[PDB]
């Protein structure tokens, strides 16, 4: 770290045997969904006789 | 470079059926002055699916 370097956008101190070339970003979100619902019903009889 | 997709899908069903059956009688003046017969019958069916 003799002639102690620093990255161009100075926010680090690289050692003087390395050089940097700055770039990036990347991300990706994704999601899914699934629902359901069911029902039913009834029946009836009746007879009143005589 | 940013992008996104949304793909909603909403499929709903329904089958709301019904029945109503009724019978009757009432043979009554002769040899039996009175006797009466009647049956009733009602059936339902409601099935939803989403």
């Amino acid at each position: 770290y003799t002639n102690c370097k620093t990255t161009e956008d100075g926010q680090y101190i690289i050692p003087d045997e390395v050089y940097t070339i700055p770039q990036k970003e990347s991300n990706l979100e994704m999601n899914s969904e699934v629902l359901e619902s069911w029902m039913n019903y009834q029946s009836t009889t009746s007879l009143s006789i005589n | 470079v940013q992008e996104d997709h949304v793909r909603s899908s909403f499929l709903l069903d329904n089958q709301n059926s019904q029945n109503t059956v009724t019978a009757s009688a009432g043979i009554a003046f002769l040899n039996i002055v009175n006797f009466k017969v009647e049956t009733d019958y009602i059936s339902q069916t409601s099935l939803t699916k989403d």
